[PDB]
């Protein structure tokens, strides 16, 4: 018997039609996954919920060439936690 | 000593971070609520009626004659049983996957803390050095301790030397140039050094090997008898 | 295979429609519909989570450079073919071809519309094949421009030459055995993907393993549509009849036979489904395993990264899972 105010933003994605939460153009890491890889979040304009396509990570390009290498100089200790 | 200083940092900071609110024991805290809940539910169940007339024994027993209490009772009964199979199933199928992680666990600690493993991601991030254990509850937690190279360095290389209608190959290491010279060196580690007849192999001739160079090769031998 | 369909249920829907005498008894049968959502919603979760843990390898999206010699060897018919919008490769494409699903759960405005009608539906993934497509390319594109380096720690760049000289090298026989016979190993692997193509092209079926999945679950399905059509013992099968033929003293009995029936049905299909979810998570684990250990390094292990001494691996994507070229 609850209405949802229809006059909000409306977006239409293959999961279905989502209605509180405005399409944006910006890539983020997903933080409430939505589906069809789309995602929704929580974010500061104000504040407001926002919707957004979940992005998988920087770019990068080796600088690949016939007779080009690269040697480390240095290195580093890393100690990490895994629990079973 | 700047080896220590690192590992001893490392140290610290997991210990900050496991001090100050971690929540990162998720794993072992779902075990604890997936029970709570289920034996949970096992004792709302009981309040339901399947059908009867009322959910309470006592109450059928006083308010009916016998012949209709037990047509009565045969409900809550098979409603009941359904109920008490439903819990056990699911621990079972439960208890597989505790089964399949505890597995796991036995061999990552046979193969990870009791010896060096040369599997790829399996005991941490990197090169595996060395791995600590810690209990916890219902849960092990394991401490591995890896090494990441750093500062890369771009140089131009070559497969192999040409000296006297020889081609050179390096036994272990390759072969930089740094602008104008050419020298050999580990592969995870840039430490140059002159290429001689101790650190390099012959065979064949240089027009067979596509992309080699007229460097020269040094021969300790002759400088030292004269 | 990696993945699995991800269903839900409506329980109300299911057993008694629109009716609302039934949901009025269903009312006194305790907590079963939460349950099964419960069990349903884990399994659904799970599923991504297994797409995640075994395509997610790679720390940034790596690139190939504009220029495509590696050696003499080929590697075109596994890079991304920038024609097609998926940015799909030609193993990639056949293999999307060969396997033939029922329905990914999009806008639905038959089997699948009474499967819709009773209560029963499908969601879609949350990755679309574009991403799998893209994390596929990016690990493709870093094993080739930087070797086991990648995956070690940051990306460094070496001769596609070189790499081979210290794959050799790991294996026993000395790197000048490679530099006096680069023609004929590059010419012996451009054949050998070119049969790979061609077997596969010429209507191999080797996809048996990914079409069993979808066939267990649409015939599953298809089970517990049709379980609608049993009495149970009762007068009929349609509760509108009981309704208008029975005063509510007998409907009430006429109707509890059908309520316990479609419970029964409904709990042995979610008891299977999550028996069938436990191998399909195990099977995932294994993929992620030799996902870790073959393509991002070598690995002496006998007979596990293919038959032989292993040299190299290259992942393919395929729908709800994963192929390896060794
Ligand atoms: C590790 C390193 O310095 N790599 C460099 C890269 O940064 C540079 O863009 C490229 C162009 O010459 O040469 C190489
Ligand atoms: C590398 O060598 C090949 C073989 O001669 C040549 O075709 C190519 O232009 C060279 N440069 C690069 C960037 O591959
Ligand atoms: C290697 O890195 C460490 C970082 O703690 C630094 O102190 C050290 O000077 C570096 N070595 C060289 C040769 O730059
Ligand atoms: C290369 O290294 C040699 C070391 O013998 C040095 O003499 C030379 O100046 C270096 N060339 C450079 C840095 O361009
Ligand atoms: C140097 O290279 C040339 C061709 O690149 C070759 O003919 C010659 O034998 C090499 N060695 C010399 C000039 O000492
Ligand atoms: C790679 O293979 C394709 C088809 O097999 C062929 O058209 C192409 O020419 C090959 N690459 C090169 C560099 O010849």
């Amino acid at each position: 018997t609850w209405r949802v105010s229809t006059g909000s933003n409306v977006f239409q994605t293959r999961a279905g039609c989502l209605i509180g939460a405005e399409y944006v153009n910006n890539s983020y890491e997903c933080d409430i996954p939505i589906g069809a890889g789309i995602c929704a979040s929580y974010q500061t304009q104000s504040q407001s919920i926002i919707a957004y396509t979940m992005s998988l990570g920087a770019e990068n390009s080796v600088a690949y060439s016939n007779n080009s290498i690269a040697i480390p100089t240095n290195f580093t200790i890393s100690v990490t936690t895994e629990i079973l | 000593k700047l080896i220590a200083n690192q590992f001893n940092s490392a140290i610290g900071k997991i210990q900050d971070s496991l001090s100050s609110t971690a929540s990162a024991l998720g794993k072992l805290q779902d075990v604890v609520n997936h029970n709570a809940q289920a034996l949970n539910t096992l004792v709302k169940q009981l309040s339901s009626k399947f059908g009867a007339i009322s959910s309470v024994l006592n109450d059928i027993l006083s308010r009916l004659d016998p012949p209709e209490a037990e047509v009565q009772i045969d409900r809550l009964i098979t409603g009941r049983l359904q109920s008490l199979q439903t819990y056990v199933t699911q621990q079972l199928i439960r208890a597989a996957e505790i089964r399949a992680s505890a597995n796991l666990a036995a061999t990552k600690m046979s193969e990870c803390v009791l010896g060096q493993s040369k599997r790829v991601d399996f005991c941490g991030k990197g090169y595996h050095l060395m791995s600590f254990p810690q209990s916890a509850p219902h849960g092990v937690v394991f401490l591995h301790v890896t090494y990441v190279p750093a500062q890369e360095k771009n140089f131009t290389t070559a497969p192999a030397i040409c000296h006297d209608g020889k081609a050179h190959f390096p036994r272990e290491g390759v072969f930089v140039s740094n602008g104008t010279h050419w020298f050999v060196t580990q592969r995870n580690f840039y430490e140059p050094q002159i290429i001689t007849t101790d650190n390099t192999f012959v065979s064949g001739n240089c027009d067979v090997v596509i992309g080699i160079v007229n460097n020269t090769v040094y021969d300790p031998l002759q400088p030292e008898l004269d | 295979p990696v993945s699995m369909t991800k269903t839900s249920v409506d329980c109300t829907m299911y057993i008694c429609g629109d009716s609302t005498e039934c949901s009025n008894l269903l009312l006194q049968y305790g907590s079963f519909c939460t349950q099964l959502k419960r069990a349903l919603t884990g399994i659904a979760v799970e599923q991504d989570k297994n797409t995640q843990e075994v395509f997610a390898q790679v720390k940034q999206i790596y690139k190939t450079p504009p220029i495509k010699y590696f050696g003499g060897f080929n590697f075109s018919q596994i890079l991304p073919d920038p024609s097609k919008p998926s940015k799909r490769s030609f193993i990639e494409d056949l293999l999307f071809n060969k396997v033939t699903l029922a329905d990914a759960g999009f806008i639905k405005q038959d089997l699948i519309c009474a499967q819709k009608f009773n209560g029963l539906t499908v969601l879609p993934p949350l990755l679309t094949d574009e991403m799998i497509a893209q994390y596929t390319s990016a690990l493709l594109a870093g094993t080739i421009t930087s070797g086991w380096t990648f995956g070690a720690g940051a990306a460094l760049q070496i001769p596609f030459a070189m790499q081979m000289a210290y794959r050799f090298n790991g294996i026993g026989v000395t790197q000048n055995v490679l530099y006096e016979n680069q023609k004929l190993i590059a010419n012996q692997f451009n054949s050998a993907i070119g049969k790979i193509q061609d077997s596969l092209s010429s209507t191999a079926s080797a996809l048996g393993k990914l079409q069993d999945v979808v066939n267990h679950n649409a015939q599953a399905l298809n089970t517990l549509v049709k379980q609608l059509s049993s009495k149970f013992g009762a007068i009929s099968s349609v509760l509108n009849d009981i309704l208008s033929r029975l005063d509510p003293p007998e409907a009430e009995v006429q109707i509890d036979r059908l309520i316990t029936g479609r419970l029964q049905s409904l709990q042995t299909y979610v008891t299977q489904q999550l028996i069938r979810a436990a191998e399909i998570r195990a099977s995932a684990n294994l993929a992620a395993t030799k996902m870790s250990e073959c393509v991002l390094g070598q690995s002496k292990r006998v007979d596990f990264c293919g038959k032989g001494y292993h040299l190299m691996s290259f992942p393919q994507s395929a729908p709800h899972g994963v192929v390896f070229l060794h």
